[PDB]
C-alpha cells in the first residue's frame, strides 16, 4: 500500500510579511523520510526542504517547517511578495513514490 | 523490532 | 552541468516513441535517475527510475511492464521504451536526477517535455 | 530530535540508544554509552547485567545448522546495569539526563570505550547457496540479568543490539602516486621503459578513475596488448595469515607500438557492483540485517604504528601487463611480459549532519 | 695408433690432431697441441699465423642470410706459427716429435691452454623453421699465413677445425637430496606436512629415476592430485642475465588422501628426446656438424668459485604439487596447492679408453 | 638380467606371428635392439632394429615393409610384425641388445628361436 | 652400398698350442669400426674384440688381432683344445650391417 | 673431408 497522503490548507490570500503554515500528514508512520517542494508556472520543481528539517543551500531563513508525530508542517516566518508560488509536500519512504496535489499562493 | 522515538528537546 | 531530453512529439494512438535523458559531468553510477509526469491542471506522479550501480528498476503499476527505461554509460544518455499509448496518458514528463549515496531529494531537473495525440 | 529504541519479549525492559554507526578517527574512537527502562518488581535476584562485546563470527568450519558459527572473541566488557557500583561515578551526557528526566528516577546508564585498532564492519559476499545467516566483522551489545553470574542466557528475559564500526575520508590531500619501469633484454641492450600516473589517492563509490600512461619502446620487438586491472587484496587472519586478492575490473587495450618508439595515452574505469554479484567473498561494507551495502571501503591501518592487528583488513591497487610479441631465437620458451602497479583509496566522505539511513527506497 | 688430418684447398697445408673433445676436471683443464705441414716455397711473405678462438654464436637479431650470425668472443689466443719465435721454447709431447720424424724437419707446432671457467659446448634445439646454421657455445680453431697482421682472411688459402669443451660426472659419490615441507590454513591450524626423497643425486642419460613421497594430511580438506615435474632450467647471458625453464616431462598421479590422514608412495620417471623434438630451444650438447646428439648434460659449476661467468649453463630440479579440493567459507576466492622440488644430476660418465665415435650406425 | 623371446612355431605360408622378446633389468631407452637370422648351415644377416631414444626403425631391404618391429616401455618387451613370409625365410631368429651410449658390440644373446612351413 | 666383406682363411686343422691367423677385409675404409665374434654349434654367438682392438672382460691374453691399413686379423698366439669354434669378423660403421660367412676349427 | 692416418710406432 503506497503512502495516501493529505495536506491542506490549499491556498490563502492575504498581505505581504503575516506568518502562514501549510500542513501535511500521512497514512502511516515516515519517521522522517519527508521532503517539502516548491514550483513556479511553466518552470520546473524545486526542492526546499528534505529529511522534514534540512535546509537546501541559499535558501532564504524564513523558509521554515517541523515535524509533530505523524503530522507534518512546512511554514514561512514572515511572506515576501515574490513567494508567491505552488508547493508541495513529499515522501520518500516506500515505492511507490506519492507527492501531494499542491498548493497555491495569492 | 526496533523503534523511534521523539525528543520534545 | 545541465540534463538534454528529447524524443517525444505527436502521434496516434497504439504507437510509442523513445524520450530520452542526456546527463552530463557525472556517470550514471554517481546517482539514479527517476521519472515523473503532470497531467494538466493536475500534480505530480512518480512513473520510473533506474538504479544502475544496483541493477534494479521500478515502473508504476500503472505503465507496469508496458513501459521500461534504458541507458548506456558510455552514451551518458537513458531511452524511454513504452508501448500501448492512451492518448489520456498525454503529460508533462520531466528528468531529473538523485544522488545515490544517499537518496534525499531531486536537486536538477530537466526543461520538461510534453506529448499528444489527435 | 529523535531516538531510537527496543523491548524486551518479557514486556519489562526497554532500551534507547542516539545512533547505530559509530566514527572511528584512528587517533582516537567515539566513545559509546545510553540508558535503560527497567521494570523493579519483576526482578528479585539483586542482580542485572549487560555486555558488549565485539567478535569475529562466520559459518564454523562447515556446519550446515543455523547458528554455528565460530565466535572468535577480539573485545569482551561488561557492566552489571544494576545494582549501581561505586565504579560507576563518572560525568554523564546531556542527552542522558534529558532521557532520565523524560523518564523519572527508575532509569540507569551504561557507558564503553573501545581500544583502537580493532577490526571494523566487513562482509563476504554470500553466494546464492550461502543460505545461512552472514559472516563477517560484527559489534554488537546484549542486555540481561540474573541472580548468579554463571547464569547463562535467557531467552524471554534477554535483548541484543547490533552497531557497525566505519571510517570516513581523511580531509587533507594526500600524494599523487606514481610508478615508473624499465625492462632489458639479453639480445638487444636498449631496455624498455613505462610510468602510470593516476589524478589523485582518494575517491568517492562511483566516481571514475583516470590513469596516464607512457610508452617507451627502444628494441626491436613491438607491443601486442596493454592489460587494465583494479584488484582488491584482501587480509585473512583467524588462526594465521593468509592473502588472496580478487579483480572487480580489466580492461585490454589494443594499442601497439612499431619498433625503437614511444607512445602514450590514458584509461579510465569504474567500478561497480552489478557486474560482480556472482563472485563469492567480495569485500562489502558491513550489513546491518539484510541491505544491499555499497562494495566495502578500504580499511585505513592505525597511522604509523603498523601494529599486528587482527581480523580483516582490505585495500586496493591498480595494476598494468603489457604483451609483448614473441621471437627472435627464442620462441615460446622464454618470458616476454612486462608490468607495474600503483596503490589508491576509495571511501565515501564523512556524513554532513545525516548519516545513511535504512535502505530509503523501500519496496 | 691412429689420427685425424686435414689440408687446404690451395693444396700446401696439412693439419694433424690426436683428438676432437677435450676433457675439463674444473680444478684442471686439458692443454691442446698439434703440429701442422707446409710447403715453403708456396709462401715467400715469411709470416705464418694461426689462431684458436672461442666464441658464443648464433642468429644475430633477425639475419636470416646465412653465416650472419652475432661473435662473442669470450676468449682468443693467437701465435706466428712459422717463423719460430723465443717463446716457443718450451717441452712438447713425445708424440709431437714421433709425428715431427714421421714427416721430417719441416713442419712447426702450436700448443695452447685453456683458462678454466668458460662456457662448456651446448646447442639450442633448432626447430623446423630453423633452417639455417647451428646454434650454441663453440670452441674453433683456424689456420692462415699473411705478409702483415693487417691482412685478413683468404678464402683459398685457410681452413678451420672445430672441437668441443666437455666433462665427466665426478667419480664420488654426492649427497642424497630430500625436503619436506609445512603448510597451514586459517580456519584450522592442523598445518599440512611433505616430503620427499630420491635415490642418488647423479645419473645416467636413459636410467630411470624414482622418488619416494610422504603424505601427512591433518584437516578436514583432502588431496584431489599430485603433479609430477622435471624441468631444465637455462641460463642466458649474452647482454645481461636472464632465466627460463622448459619441462622434459610431467605426470599427474590420481591419488587422493582422505581427512587427517597419511599416506606415502614411489614414483618414476625417464628423460628421453623422442617425446620433446617439436620444442624449440631445448638444452642439446654440442653438435659437431649434423650429429644427433642427445640432451644437454648438466653443466657443473666451476667448484666453489661461483664466478659470475658468461655464456649458458644449465641445471635440473624436480618438482612436485599437490591439488587440495576447494571449500568452506573461501570457494574459488583463495589458493590452495602446495609444492616442493629438488635438485639432481643428470650426465654421462667419464669414457673408459674410447670416446664416443661419430654416429656410429651410418645411413 | 636375461632376456627371454617368444611368439613362433609351425605355419603355411601366406600368414604371420608376432615374435617377442622380453627385457630385463634396463629400460629400452638405456639401449637399442636388433634382430639377426641364420640361414641353415649359413652365416648372420641383420633383418631389423629399434632406436627408442631416438625412435628410428631400420629394416633390410629383403623385408622392407614385409616386417616391422613393436615395443612397450611398460611391458618392456618388443613384439616382430611381419608378412607376406615366404618358406624360405626360414631361419634361426636371435634377439640381442647393445648400448644405446654407445653402440660398440652385441654382449646379451637369447636363446634364439626358429620356423618352418610345411 | 653395403660392406663387401671378405675373410680368409676357412678354416684350419692342426695341433694344439700353435698360432694361427685369420684375415678380414672390406670394400671402403673403415677406420676402426670393426669388430670380431665367435660362436660354438647350437649356442649363441659371443664377442671377441670390437674397435678392432679392444678385449672383453675375461678373455685369456692368448686371444689377440690387429689392423692393417683397410685389410685387418684376428689371431691366437697359441692355440688350446677348448677354442674349436666357430669364428666372425664384423663391422658397424654403416647400413646395412654385414657379417662374414665365419670361420671353423679342427 | 676430413682425414685420418695411421701410426705404425
Amino acid at each position: 500500500s503506497d503512502i495516501q497522503m493529505t495536506q491542506s490548507p490549499s491556498s490563502l490570500s492575504a498581505s505581504v510579511g503575516d506568518r502562514v503554515t501549510i500542513t501535511c500528514r500521512a497514512s502511516q508512520s515516515v519517521s522522517s523520510a519527508v521532503a517539502w517542494y516548491q514550483q513556479k508556472p511553466g518552470k520546473a520543481p524545486k526542492l526546499l526542504i528534505y529529511s522534514a528539517s534540512s535546509l537546501y543551500s541559499g535558501v532564504p531563513s524564513r523558509f521554515s517547517g517541523s515535524r509533530s508525530g505523524t503530522d507534518f508542517t512546512l511554514t514561512i516566518s514572515s511572506l515576501q511578495p515574490e513567494d508567491f508560488a505552488t508547493y508541495y509536500c513529499q515522501q520518500y519512504k516506500y515505492v511507490p513514490v506519492t507527492f501531494g496535489q499542491g498548493t497555491k499562493v495569492e | 523490532e526496533s523503534e523511534s522515538s521523539s525528543f520534545h528537546s | 552541468v545541465q540534463l538534454v531530453e528529447s524524443g517525444g512529439g505527436l502521434v496516434q494512438p497504439g504507437g510509442s516513441l523513445r524520450l530520452s535523458c542526456a546527463a552530463s559531468g557525472f556517470n550514471v553510477y554517481s546517482s539514479s535517475i527517476h521519472w515523473v509526469r503532470q497531467a494538466p491542471g493536475k500534480g505530480l506522479e512518480w512513473v520510473a527510475s533506474i538504479s544502475s550501480y544496483y541493477g534494479y528498476t521500478y515502473y508504476a503499476d500503472s505503465v507496469k511492464g508496458r513501459f521500461t527505461i534504458s541507458a548506456d554509460t558510455s552514451k551518458n544518455t537513458a531511452y524511454l521504451q513504452m508501448n500501448s499509448l492512451r492518448a489520456e496518458d498525454t503529460a508533462v514528463y520531466y528528468c531529473a536526477r538523485s544522488r545515490q549515496f544517499w537518496y534525499s531529494g531531486l536537486d536538477y531537473w530537466g526543461q520538461g517535455t510534453l506529448v499528444t495525440v489527435s | 530530535t529523535r531516538v531510537f529504541k527496543k523491548a524486551s519479549p518479557n514486556g519489562k525492559l526497554t532500551v534507547y540508544l542516539g545512533k547505530r554507526d559509530f566514527v572511528d578517527h584512528i587517533d582516537l574512537v567515539d566513545p559509546v554509552d545510553g540508558v535503560v527502562l527497567v521494570d523493579p518488581e519483576y526482578l528479585k535476584e539483586r542482580r542485572v547485567y549487560v555486555t558488549l562485546t565485539c567478535a569475529f563470527r562466520y559459518g564454523r568450519e562447515d556446519l550446515d545448522v543455523l547458528g554455528l558459527t565460530f565466535r572468535k572473541d577480539l573485545f569482551v566488557a561488561n557492566v552489571q546495569s544494576f545494582p549501581p557500583a561505586p565504579e560507576d561515578k563518572k560525568p554523564l551526557t546531556r542527552l542522558q539526563e534529558r532521557l532520565i528526566k523524560k523518564l523519572g528516577e527508575h532509569a540507569y546508564p551504561f557507558t564503553f570505550e573501545i581500544p583502537p585498532n580493532l577490526p571494523c564492519s566487513v562482509t563476504l559476499q554470500p553466494g546464492p547457496e550461502d543460505t545461512g545467516k552472514a559472516c563477517g566483522v560484527d559489534y554488537e551489545v546484549k542486555a540481561f540479568c540474573a541472580e548468579n553470574l554463571e547464569e547463562k542466557i535467557h531467552k524471554r528475559n534477554s535483548v541484543r543490539l547490533v552497531i557497525r564500526k566505519v571510517q570516513y575520508a581523511p580531509e587533507r590531500p594526500g600524494p599523487q602516486p606514481t610508478a615508473e619501469t624499465t625492462r632489458q633484454f639479453l639480445m638487444s641492450d636498449k631496455p624498455l621503459h613505462l610510468e602510470a600516473s593516476l589524478d589523485k589517492e582518494i575517491y568517492y563509490h562511483g566516481e571514475p578513475i583516470s590513469v596516464n600512461v607512457h610508452v617507451t619502446n627502444n628494441t626491436n620487438k613491438t607491443v601486442k596488448k596493454i592489460k587494465i586491472s583494479v584488484r582488491q587484496y584482501a587480509d585473512i587472519c583467524l588462526f594465521n595469515t593468509a592473502q588472496y586478492k580478487c579483480p572487480v575490473a580489466m580492461e585490454e587495450a589494443d594499442d601497439t607500438v612499431a619498433p625503437s618508439s614511444t607512445f602514450c595515452k590514458v584509461y579510465t574505469l569504474t567500478p561497480f557492483l552489478a557486474n560482480n554479484r556472482e563472485k563469492r567473498g567480495l569485500a562489502l561494507d558491513g550489513k546491518l540485517k539484510h541491505e544491499d551495502t555499497n562494495l566495502a571501503s578500504s580499511t585505513l591501518l592505525r597511522e604509523g604504528a603498523n601494529r599486528e592487528i587482527l581480523g580483516i583488513i582490505v585495500s586496493y591497487k591498480v595494476k598494468v601487463k603489457l604483451v609483448v610479441s614473441r621471437g627472435g631465437l627464442l620462441g615460446d620458451l622464454a618470458s616476454s611480459d612486462v608490468a607495474v602497479e600503483l596503490p589508491f583509496t576509495l571511501m565515501h566522505p564523512k556524513p554532513k549532519e545525516e548519516p545513511p539511513h535504512r535502505e530509503v527506497p523501500e519496496s
